[PDB]
RNA sequence: UCUUUGCUCCACACAAUAUAGAUGGAUACGAAUAAGGCGUCCUUGUGGCGUCGCUGAACCAUAGCAGGCUAGCAACGGUGCACUUGGCGGAAAGGCCUUGGGUGCUUGCUGGCGAAUUGCAAUGUCAUUUUGCGUGGGGAUAAAUCAUUUGUAUACGACUUAG
């Protein structure tokens, strides 16, 4: 109904830097720089106290709105990122065959590669993307770790990795084998 | 080093708020918002210029910087009362959109004769400018 | 109503329209991608078509019944006297295409290649590059800027180069002229190259090797008019057809009231330029060898 | 009022800027349009490509050769979009379409020239916010234009140029300002500041 | 059109069994008189028996906004037919007048339910005059202490089609 | 000086015409700095000028003219009707012509 | 080039030819628009401070017989023409910048002489496009087609060859 002011508040810790030119976000902190680009999205950006930054829409119906709050989480999760990092843990399902992950470096490109998922002799491969960093995890079996500050990419690597690893032909109610997200959280877990 | 936010602020709607009138019968005077009706229209009196106190789409208006103080829903007399105390009109006056109205109207006003003095005088002012432009 | 039976379209559309080649020699429409990593080579070669023979070889496929076994294959000979380069151009990108900006010239041409700019050689003054050559002999004035310019400009370069007919049993006398593109890498590189070889010659043993794949690209065996039965491969009409059985029968429907372009129609066959990819070298032979 | 414009068609909606053109072509005016590959025209990518998609469908049956052609570069859309808007198949139209040129990027002499917009054709103007649009550009190497990168590389080299001629302009003509604010607090200025100049 | 407030005033004409009939009265928004007398009989027909041939009309007169610049609140009652059937509402308008809120409320109604001037009924219009009664949020956001919000993105029209400066829509 | 001109600049448009059938006997002229009838009123009554030229010269001149006035304002921006003694030949839709000062009511 | 002195470029001399339509100047950053331009400062950044916009209604140019003939003052500037130096520009560059002096004008200022009769207005003729004929100053001295012939071609044309 053409609301005529919508705010939403980003609060920021200690050692972060936000700088927001006409619609670019830095964030600068101990675990790294990030950057993204919100041109389209109409919003404003107003520093309050130097650990306080609002994002206002003015005139705005439900969908300008509803993308106020989006805007906010994003920022809130490059922070999030850039201070504690984002963590995804990964566990492989096999009932006969067993699933051979490692990393190979292909014109330094770093990609993972999959092998023997349902005795198959195709050899999938996966790219890891710059900004993540890959953990065979020792004190658990199967289990692999994407780290890094950006959730986006980190998020996207596994979705990769699980999305790789579909049975065809098949019922996946009985074929459960894959790769599964099984935890999703952060580097720096209750600082 | 900190957070830095490039603030872009602009001219907000709001009681006080000097409005040039862009067209209709008054067409080139100030007013002050006086109330505010809805997203599109507020409330407005200008009295010192002739601005009867009326509701005017902000399509028909242009913001001004000026800004001073008054209590929404004020009538005419305390607009008139107040204006002269912020001392509106001389701050207007003082401004670059102004002088450049005003020198629009005079340039409008002009006659032949004049529009000769004018060129006369600019080959002077050419003259001097382009010797001071040889030797810096 | 519907066709009662499925067949599918007597011939090619893409490969339309048949008609006769602008010229004999077929031209190339497309050069191998550019690594500006290698040396200075010739992306293609001209020669002349001999016949076909017979070869004997050991095949060395692993999964066939004949592995390491002895195959007869049919080959084709085609005679590569070396090229003679004689000149550069340089194309540079324009939102319109490839563009030649400048076409540089060797100082000396041979009659066989001069023979190429006139169709009436036995009553001429030969007169030509006549003045072009005299732009030589001042040191490199005319010339070496024109490649200057080659170098700062032409993100493209392409060597222009002639046969030895001469040297051939055919009695035209008229050597065929190319443009062949260099696909090595930095430009003034490829111009040094191109100047270099200027009024020289090439091999194709510097071009080609063996084991390599390879396209040919010519213009095909003419047959002049021909039906429609031998030009697209359609059905004969039974015997007793009045007025001809060699045809095609329905031409088009009623609406579009027009015959279609997809129409099998008598017309010219052969003289077509054709490039046929993907033909094994099984041998490059020298002519300074019994 | 000039004699040939120049209009730098970035930020541009299709229609409206056409509109804008066949109506100064017919009363007259020679214009040139550059930068075509930035037009703007509303309506999403997807959306604007199969507007593209089914008007490619459109062929004459028993020729493709005769009948409407699809040209896909964007100087020519914007021809077609224009064209469309002039009575082409008369003298006057033909006449009018010959007082106008279209470019992709801006070539020669019109780089060294004055460019102007239409305001109610700017899509920042005439679009609300939010309201999303696709890229001339990108829509014509969409449907088969070739030539997106080479004219994105000449532009590279035209605004190289174009800034280090804005460079010493500027430089220039903060001299003149500082000899003129010099040569004011003057009599002949202040008589020029009483009669508006 | 722009719309003009009338009492209008009727009466059953006069006869022996029954002289000084009980003269009712109508507000009616109209863009003139005819109008007004023309709906007033219309209204009238719903609610008593009378007709124009029946009955006559003793006094209109165009009522004027007492307070023609104080910025009221109105609620308005509306009856509207439209295509199914036939429906009530309440609608909370903000604006300096009578006339200007009914306008407003028929411009609100064609664009929001395609009702049409013939389709819509006013019930009546009457002006909140304490705050908390409103109960329409797109009224009550404008109530806020020192209220203030900015017009971002202007757009300038341009006298001239073509313009030698790219356009600004600061503000 | 560089500058000998005493008329304001003009473009024929067209002729009076609905959708399907013009009018000859009367043209549209577009002025230059004009856009609404209340300042066109200052060139009703004006002579204008299409000056054209030949390849004979009749009487002197190679350059021959038509006469015409302005009539009356057409539509909101600033087009006004102009009658000539002869018609104009409708090639010059998009043609240049002269409205002349005179008669001056100043 | 001796189809009887032809072809081409330049200069000016005259004729014709027309004009989709001059009549002071097409006056050059780029990007964003819920942001920018310009100045200035610094620790040179997504920096601080100030200012502008709200239209080109601007900027520049613009006075002189359609722009005459002359005298002087003040400054050493402005502008045009032809030369000249060094660069840059290839997207359709064919234009942009610059050096040196020569020459003319200068309305920056002050003066003198002249205009009339086109008769109360008549576009009141000032532009560019091509072509041709002349003079005078340079510059260069071919091909194609038919016919014959060939068969990598072919109904005929055409194509490919040779002489
Ligand atoms: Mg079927
Ligand atoms: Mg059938
Ligand atoms: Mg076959
Ligand atoms: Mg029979
Ligand atoms: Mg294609």
């Amino acid at each position: 109904m053409k609301y005529i002011q919508t705010e939403q508040q980003i609060e920021v810790p200690e050692g972060v830097t936000v700088s927001i030119k006409s619609r670019i976000v830095k964030v600068v902190g101990p675990r790294g720089t990030l950057t993204k680009n919100l041109k389209h999205i109409d919003v404003t950006f107003t520093k309050v106290n130097n650990q306080l930054i609002k994002v206002a829409v003015h005139n705005g119906g439900r969908k300008h709105v509803a993308a106020l709050r989006t805007v906010k989480s994003l920022v809130d999760n490059m922070i999030t990122g850039v201070t504690k990092g984002y963590k995804y843990k990964m566990r492989y399902v096999y009932a006969h065959f067993p699933i051979n992950v490692n990393i190979v470096e292909k014109d330094g490109a770093k990609f993972i590669e999959v092998r023997n998922f349902l005795g198959d002799k195709k050899i999938r491969n996966v790219p890891v993307r710059d900004g993540v960093t890959i953990e065979f995890s020792t004190n658990v079996k199967d289990e692999i770790v994407l780290s890094g500050n950006s959730v986006e990419d980190v998020s996207q690597n596994a979705a990769d990795l699980q999305q790789i690893c579909r049975v065809r032909n098949k019922d996946i109610r009985k074929f459960l084998d894959g790769i599964y997200v099984s935890h999703k959280g952060f580097i720096t877990e209750d600082l | 080093t900190d957070s830095i936010v490039k603030a872009s602020n602009w001219r907000l709607v709001e009681v006080g708020r000097v409005v040039l009138i862009k067209k209709g019968q008054s067409a080139g005077k100030l007013a002050a918002i006086v109330e505010i009706i809805d997203q599109k229209k507020v409330l407005i009196d200008g009295p010192k210029a002739g601005v009867p106190r009326q509701a005017i789409n902000l399509g028909q208006v242009v913001l001004t910087p000026l800004t001073f103080a008054l209590p929404r829903g004020a009538r005419t007399a305390t607009v008139s009362k107040k204006w002269a105390a912020a001392a509106v009109c001389e701050k207007w006056a003082a401004s670059s959109w102004a002088k450049k109205i005003a020198q629009r109207e005079r340039r409008a006003a002009l006659t032949d004769f004049e529009r000769f003095q004018v060129m006369v005088l600019r080959k002077q002012k050419r003259y001097t400018v382009k010797k001071a432009l040889a030797k810096a | 109503s519907h066709r009662k039976y499925e067949a599918p379209r007597h011939g090619h559309l893409g490969f339309l329209p048949r008609k006769r080649a602008a010229s004999i020699r077929a031209r190339v429409k497309a050069f191998p991608k550019d690594d500006r990593s290698k040396p200075v080579a010739l992306t293609s070669f001209l020669g002349y078509k001999a016949g076909m023979t017979t070869i004997v070889r050991d095949l060395d496929r692993p999964g066939s019944k004949f592995h390491k076994r002895e195959v007869v294959e049919a080959v084709t000979v085609v005679d590569t006297p070396p090229v003679v380069v004689v000149g550069v151009v340089g194309y540079v990108e324009t939102p319109r295409g490839l563009r030649s900006l400048t076409t540089v010239w060797a100082e000396h041409l041979s009659d066989e290649v001069k023979r190429r700019f006139y169709k009436n050689w036995y009553k001429s003054k030969k007169k030509a590059f006549t003045k072009y050559s005299a732009k030589y002999a001042q040191d490199g004035a005319g010339i070496e800027r024109e490649l200057a310019r080659i170098k700062k400009y032409a993100s493209v370069v392409r060597v222009l180069v002639h046969t030895q007919i001469r040297k051939t049993p055919l009695a035209q006398k008229k050597a065929h002229l190319a443009e062949i593109q260099l696909n090595g890498g930095s430009i003034s590189e490829k111009v040094d190259w191109a100047r270099e070889h200027f009024e020289k010659t090439v091999a194709v043993d510097s071009v080609f090797e063996q084991n390599e794949m390879i396209d040919a690209i010519a213009v095909t065996k003419g047959h002049g008019f021909e039906g429609v039965t031998h030009r697209w491969g359609t059905k004969k009409l039974p015997r007793k057809t009045h007025r001809g059985l060699r045809k095609v029968a329905c031409i088009g429907a009623w609406h579009p009231a027009h015959v279609m372009w997809s129409v099998a129609r008598a017309g010219q066959r052969g003289y077509h330029s054709r490039t046929s990819i993907n033909h094994k070298i099984y041998r490059v032979g020298k002519g300074d060898d019994e | 009022v000039e004699p040939v414009v120049v209009i730098d068609g970035k930020g541009h909606l299709v229609g409206r800027l056409a509109s804008v053109v066949a109506k100064q072509l017919l009363n007259g005016q020679k214009i040139v349009v550059v930068r075509a590959e930035e037009l703007n025209i509303s309506g999403e990518f997807f959306r604007n490509k199969l507007k593209y998609h089914d008007f490619l469908r459109k062929a004459t049956a028993f020729n493709k050769t005769r009948g409407p052609f699809h040209f896909r570069a964007p100087s020519r859309i914007f021809y077609k979009a224009l064209r469309g808007m002039v009575s082409h198949k008369t003298a006057r139209g033909k006449a009018a379409l010959e007082r106008l040129k279209v470019f992709e990027g801006i070539p020669p002499p019109y780089d060294k020239k004055k460019r102007v917009v239409v305001p109610q054709a700017l899509r920042v103007l005439r679009l609300k916010p939010g309201r999303k649009y696709t890229t001339l550009g990108k829509l014509s190497t969409s449907v088969g234009w070739k030539y997106e990168d080479v004219v994105a590389k000449l532009e590279a080299k035209r605004k190289v140029s174009s800034a280090e001629y804005y460079a010493k302009k500027r430089a220039f003509t903060k001299k003149v300002a500082s000899a003129n604010a010099t040569a004011a607090e003057s009599d002949v200025a202040k008589q020029l500041a009483a009669l508006g100049y | 059109a722009h719309f003009k407030e009338y009492q209008v005033i009727g009466r059953r004409l006069p006869t022996e069994s029954v002289p000084e009939p009980k003269l009712f009265r109508m507000r009616i928004f109209a863009s003139n008189e005819v109008i007004a007398k023309s709906r007033y009989w219309y209204f009238l027909q719903k609610l008593h028996k009378v007709k124009k041939a029946s009955g006559e009309i003793v006094s209109i007169n165009q009522i004027n906004e007492a307070h023609p610049t104080k910025v009221k609140n109105f609620g308005v009652w509306v009856r509207y037919d439209s295509r199914s059937g036939t429906h009530n509402m309440y609608k909370e308008i903000r604006d300096v007048s009578r006339v200007a809120a009914v306008e407003t409320l028929y411009q609100d109604m064609a664009a929001r339910h395609r009702a049409r001037f013939r389709s819509i009924h006013i019930l009546k219009v009457a002006e909140i005059e304490k705050t908390a009664d409103v109960k329409r949020q797109y009224v009550k956001q404008f109530l806020t202490k020192d209220l203030k919000f900015p017009l971002p993105h202007r757009v300038q029209k341009s006298t001239k089609t073509f313009s030698y400066k790219r356009p600004s829509t600061f503000y | 000086a560089e500058s000998h001109r005493l008329y304001v600049k003009g473009k024929h448009l067209s002729y009076q015409r609905s959708k399907r059938v013009n009018n000859p006997n009367v043209s549209l002229i577009k002025i230059e700095g004009v856009a609404t009838p209340q300042d066109a009123q200052f060139y009703l009554g004006k002579r204008i000028a299409y000056v054209y030229r030949a390849s004979k010269e009749v009487r002197g001149s190679k350059i021959r003219v038509m006469w015409g006035k302005v009539t009356r304002t057409h539509g909101n921006s600033g087009v006004v009707r102009a009658t000539f003694r002869n018609n104009l030949p409708a090639k010059t839709f998009g043609a240049s012509v002269r409205i002349f000062l005179y008669p001056s009511n100043i």
